[PDB]
This record gives C-alpha cells, structure tokens and sequence, in this order.
C-alpha cells in the first residue's frame, strides 16, 4: 500500500505519492470563504477572491486555524490526489519546533476525521537532510512563513540549538513591493502581490557584496532586467533586483531588529557542542524556495566563514531541488522497506 | 527493528555491506567486496571485537557519484535506523566515491575499487 506523503506549507502544500521524485500537486495553502452566506481551497479561492474571504491557516509553519486546515487536507485527498485517506498510510511534515500539542491535533484530526489507518509525522529540516543524503549538518530551510536553521547529529535534530526566524518569503515578497514605490509601482492588493512575487522569483538575486553591488549597479544601466505583467505592460527593476533578497542579510532593511540568516546560522551551530560543529559547518544544507536565489551560496559561504573559527571548513549546499527536498525527503523514508514499523496505526491511536 | 537483515546486523565482528536496490537494503554479494558501482549507495557495518567483548560498531554509508536520490536518501535514512537498532552504538561515516576515508579504504586489503553502471533507481 502507497503512503500519502503532504507537506503543509505556510505558503503551499505539496502532495504526492510515496516514491515519486517531486509532489504532483502544488497548490497555495489559501482557504476562502463566501463573504454573504461552503469552503474553496487553493487555486480555485484565488480565482474567487471577489466574493470570498481568503485566510491562511498556517502560520509562520504552525497550524493556526484547524478548521480551515481540515477543509485544506480535504481538498488536497479528494480534490488534488483523489485518494481515500482512509486507504492509504500518509506522512505529515512539521515546522521545526512545532508544540507537542499542535502535532496531537493534526494526529487527532487525521485519525477521527479522516480515518487514516496509519501515519507518520516528520520533521521537514531532517526531511531535506535525508534528501540531501546524509544524516548530519544544519538545514537552514527558508519558505514562505517561516526560517528555522535546524541541527542535525547522526539524524536526529537538535531541539536546543534550532532557531526560528519571521522572515521569510512572503517578507521578502512585501519588500520589493514596498521598494517598488521609489520606481512608481504601487502594487498593493492580494492580486498584485502574487505577481510581484513572481516578479521576485523571476529577476532577483543575493548580491556577493552588497555593498560593492550598489556601486556597480550604479554605474551603468546593465542591472536592469524587465518583466512582462500580465496586462502586457512591462516593468523595469534595477538594484531592487539584489536588494529584496538582502533583506535575508540585513533584517533592519524590514524594520526588524533580527539577525540576519548567517549568523543564525551561526548561533545555532554555537548552541551544539565543540565535538560536532565541524561536522555542522561542512554541512549546511538549504531547503525550501526562499533558498533559491541565485547566489545564495556563495554569498553565505563568505559570511559564516568570516563569523566561524577559521578552523572550521565551511560548506554550503544547495541542491537543485531544494525547493521540494522536504517532499522529497518524505517520499523516499514513506517508500523505505522499513517505513511500516515507524507508523502509528489507528487502532493503537484509538486504544492509547 | 522486524527487517531481516537488521537481524543480521553486527552480531559477529566482520565487514557486512548492503546496497540500496528500489529502497530496501539488499546484502552484496561477498566475492563483489570492495568493488562498488559508481550509480549506487551502499551501507556498511563494521564490527570490531574489543577486549571487553563487547563490540563496537561503525557504519559507513557510500554514495557514488552517480547514484540517484532515492539511494543516496535511503542510504542515510538505513543509517540512522541501523544505528538505532544498535542502540545508537554506532558511529556513523559519510563516504564519497573518491573522497573516502583512510578508516573505510582500510577494510578492503584490495582497495577501493568502482565500476560503471548500478541497479535501477526506485524513483
Ligand atoms: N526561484 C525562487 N527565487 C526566490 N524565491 C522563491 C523562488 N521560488 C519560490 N520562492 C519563494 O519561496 C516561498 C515558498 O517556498 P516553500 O519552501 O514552498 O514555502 P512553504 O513550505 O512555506 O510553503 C515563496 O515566498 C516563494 O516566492
Ligand atoms: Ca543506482
Ligand atoms: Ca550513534
Ligand atoms: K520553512
Ligand atoms: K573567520
Ligand atoms: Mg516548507
């Protein structure tokens, strides 16, 4: 029997089946609403946002509103998969640091709403690990909602020493809105956003030095990349291209007091002890699609080597698909010859 | 824990090597010892007697250079699970083609060896 394997992402779940090599089916992570009473998911709210009230139930990686979130597992077995949830064993990732309580609602919900017959919960940094195949380093997994920088020692995740970062993707994605005013742009609805954020993904880039960025790019006009939006108009971006993403450096672009990526990751290798960094350092492994500016590795790579011992040997990973290395990870340990041992089954759940 | 070939594992001091084939651990062939194909993953469990006569375990877990990510995943993954089942005894080693250590290079009195081609990846 084929395990469902279900990323619950604060901007996107992926779905899929065990011992595929990518979720097929990606859909935003959005539950809409009529606003003068029903319940649309995904793609299909966004095309309704007119009369619907859209909410995101999961929150900086955490699961906030259960309701919603049952109506996102329901859309995501019947109307994505189109599989019997109470047929199939199914792997749910969570956010780093996810409260035990949290994890025993999501069990409850899949067990006496959905009937699943067996599951499994997963922490989605060590899921990219694995995908990454090895079994020790630091997974700094960026999304939409959510950082984390999460320890890893001979598999298992080091609570004490993950940390946990606000920025994140949608941040990101409100900055260059917010930067696109010096140019004249005011994008501003929920509609623009998701343009913009295609935007971003499409032209920006994590500059080397920063610094030095701002003065090349000020001398000529080769940094400017265009973009068609969708009504055919095309837009210019300049220095916005590096800047946006900067802000996963330098928080106080955002308003925030926050340490920027590097030295989290930097203080989360710190929080282990001296025996294991070296294995740490040469390790850092990046996960999920805020990770996926052009870039980012070797700028990274040039920030935590100047923070860390230079006795240390740096390494960061970055592996093509590491947008999906969660799912990824969750298909191959769900296809495992083994997976049928480390599953909850309904029955012990209800008997507990 | 209910795997046949954790069953097996680490019972006696020696060398036992399993290669991932469509995620599950299948043991190698003794005669092929030392010689890996280069679009696989391997794990390996050396045990070693000690004067207690207690054993002491280290597991090895060989990526080749073309080897498809379900094996290099799985290969981790068995790592961990074997670990456990060995009680967390073991101490676990990432090996790459080309790049392994001088511990590993040493159970093989032939050396390392790799040759071309691999079994058919699970994804
Ligand atoms: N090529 C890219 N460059 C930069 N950011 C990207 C890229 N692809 C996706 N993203 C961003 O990654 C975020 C979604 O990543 P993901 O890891 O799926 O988040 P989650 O798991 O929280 O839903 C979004 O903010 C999205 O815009
Ligand atoms: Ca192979
Ligand atoms: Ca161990
Ligand atoms: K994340
Ligand atoms: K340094
Ligand atoms: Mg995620």
């Amino acid at each position: 029997v084929q395990a469902l394997v279900v990323d619950n992402g604060s901007g996107n779940v992926k779905a899929g089946v065990a011992g595929d090599d990518a979720p097929r089916s990606v859909f935003p992570s959005i539950v809409g609403r009529p606003k003068n009473p029903d319940a649309y998911v995904g793609d299909e709210a966004q095309t309704k946002r007119g009369i619907l009230t859209l909410k995101y139930p999961i929150e900086h990686g955490i699961v906030t509103n259960w309701d919603d979130m049952e109506k996102i597992w329901h859309h995501t077995f019947y109307n994505e998969l189109r599989a019997a949830p109470e047929e199939h064993p199914v792997l749910l990732t969570e956010a780093p640091l996810n409260p035990k309580g949290n994890r025993e609602r999501m069990t409850q919900i899949m067990f006496e709403s959905f009937n699943v017959p067996a599951m499994y919960v997963a922490i989605q940094a060590v899921l990219s690990l694995y995908s990454s195949g090895r079994t020790t380093g630091i997974v700094l997994d960026s999304g939409d909602g959510v950082s984390h920088t999460v320890p890893i020692y001979e598999g298992y995740a080091l609570p004490h020493a993950i940390m946990r970062l606000d920025l994140a993707g949608r941040d990101l994605t409100e900055y260059l809105m917010k930067i696109l005013h010096e140019r004249g742009y005011g994008f501003s609805t929920s509609a623009e956003k998701e343009i913009v954020r295609d935007i971003k993904e499409k032209l920006c880039y994590i500059a080397l030095n920063f610094d030095e960025e701002m003065k090349t790019s000020e001398q000529s006009s080769d940094i400017e990349k265009s973009y068609e939006l969708p009504d055919g108009n095309i837009i210019t971006v300049g220095n916005e291209r590096f800047r946006c993403p900067e802000a996963l450096f330098q928080p106080s672009f955002l308003g925030k007091e926050a340490a920027g990526i590097h030295t989290t990751t930097f203080n989360s290798i710190k929080k282990c002890d001296v025996d294991i960094r070296k294995d740490l350092y040469g390790n850092i492994v990046l996960s999920g699609g805020t990770t996926m500016y052009e870039g980012i590795g070797e700028r990274l790579t040039r920030d935590i080597t100047t923070l860390a011992p230079s006795t240390m040997k740096i390494k960061v990973v970055a592996p093509p698909e590491r947008k999906y290395s969660v799912w990824i990870g969750g298909s191959i340990l769900s296809s495992l010859s083994t997976f049928q041992q480390m599953w909850i089954t309904k029955e012990e759940y209800d008997e507990s | 824990v209910e795997h046949p070939e954790f069953l097996k594992a680490g019972k006696e001091p020696g060398l036992q090597i399993w290669r991932v084939e469509k995620f599950d651990l299948v043991p190698v062939p003794p005669n092929l010892y030392g010689d890996f194909f280069t679009g696989d993953a391997y794990v390996i469990l050396k045990t070693v007697q000690l004067r207690n006569g207690n054993l002491q375990y280290d597991l090895h877990y060989w990526l080749g250079n073309e080897c498809s990510q379900d094996e290099s995943g799985a290969a981790a993954i068995f790592t961990v699970q074997l670990d456990d089942y060995l009680n967390g005894r073991a101490v676990q080693h990432r090996e790459v083609q080309g790049f392994e250590s001088s511990t590993f290079s040493g159970y093989f009195k032939s050396g390392l060896k790799y040759k071309k081609g691999g079994v058919a990846s699970g994804f």
